[PDB]
C-alpha cells in the first residue's frame, strides 16, 4: 500500500 | 532542493544477471525513521510505474525481483534476476521535501 | 480500480494558453492530493506541484508558480492544469498522479507551434 508513504504526510499542507 | 543523481546513466546487462542502480541525493531524505524514496520504471510511450516506495517497500503488482535498500543520501535499486522485459529508464523520486525531485534516469538495456 | 484519463493531445501557440484536465474513476480525489509532472526528453521529470480536492489547497514548485495554475471538482472528479503564456520550453508531456504516488495517467503531449 503506497498511499501512506509514497509522499512524505506529515506536514504536506504546510 | 534535493537533486538527485544516478548512477550508471546506461547499464547493458547479461539476461539472468543481477543489477544495481545508484540514486544518490544531495541532502537527506529521511524524517522520522523513514525514508521518501521511490523508484519508477519507465518504457517509451508509456507512463511512468512505480515499483518501489519509501525506499525499500515493494509496490503491490511488482515482481519480488525488485527490491530498494538504502536511507539518508544513498539509495539502490537491485534487480534479480535480469529479465527481458526489463529494458525500460528507471527514475528515482524523493517526496521528503517540497519540490519534489526525479533523478536523471538510468536507460537499462540487455545484451 | 482506479484509473485516470488524461485529456487529448495539444498543439499550442505561443503567447497562448491550455488547460488540461485528469478525468479520476474508480476512485473520490476528495480522498488524496492529485499531484502534476511534466516530462521532457532532455530535462527529464519534473514536479509541478500538489493540489488538495477537498480544500483547493496547492503548493507549487518554484519555477512553476507563473506558469501553472491547478485546479480541481469533486463534482466532476476531475482536476485540471491550466498553462499559461506558453513558450517552447514548455512543450512536454503532462502526467497526474495520485494514491500518493502510485496511479498515474496516461499522459496528455503539448506541442508548441512555431
Amino acid at each position: 500500500n503506497a498511499y501512506n508513504m509514497s509522499i512524505r504526510r506529515s506536514m504536506a499542507e504546510s | 532542493d534535493i537533486v538527485l543523481t544516478q548512477s550508471p546513466a546506461s547499464l547493458a546487462v547479461s539476461l539472468g544477471q543481477r543489477a544495481t542502480i545508484s540514486c544518490k541525493a544531495s541532502q537527506s531524505v529521511d524524517h522520522d525513521g523513514d525514508s521518501y524514496m521511490n523508484w519508477f520504471q519507465q518504457k517509451p510511450g508509456q507512463s511512468p510505474k512505480l515499483l518501489i516506495y519509501a525506499a525499500s517497500n515493494l509496490e503491490s503488482g511488482i515482481p519480488a525481483r525488485f527490491s530498494g535498500s538504502g536511507s539518508g543520501t544513498d539509495f539502490t535499486l537491485n534487480i534479480h534476476p535480469v529479465e527481458e522485459e526489463d529494458a525500460a529508464t528507471y527514475y528515482c523520486q524523493q517526496t521528503n521535501e517540497d519540490p519534489y525531485t526525479f533523478g536523471g534516469g538510468t536507460k537499462l538495456e540487455i545484451k | 480500480q482506479v484509473q485516470l484519463q488524461q485529456s487529448g493531445d495539444e498543439l499550442v501557440k505561443p503567447g497562448a494558453s491550455v488547460k488540461l484536465s485528469c478525468t479520476v474513476s474508480g476512485f473520490n480525489i476528495k480522498d488524496d492530493f492529485i499531484h502534476w509532472m511534466k516530462q521532457r526528453p532532455e530535462q527529464g521529470l519534473e514536479w509541478i506541484g500538489r493540489i488538495d480536492p477537498a480544500n483547493g489547497y496547492t503548493k507549487y514548485a518554484p519555477k512553476f508558480q507563473d506558469k501553472a495554475t491547478m485546479t480541481a471538482d469533486t463534482s466532476s472528479n476531475t482536476a485540471y492544469l491550466q498553462l499559461s503564456s506558453l513558450a517552447s520550453e514548455d512543450a512536454a508531456v503532462y502526467y497526474c498522479a495520485t494514491y500518493g504516488v502510485a496511479y498515474w495517467g496516461q499522459g496528455t503531449l503539448v506541442t508548441v507551434s512555431a
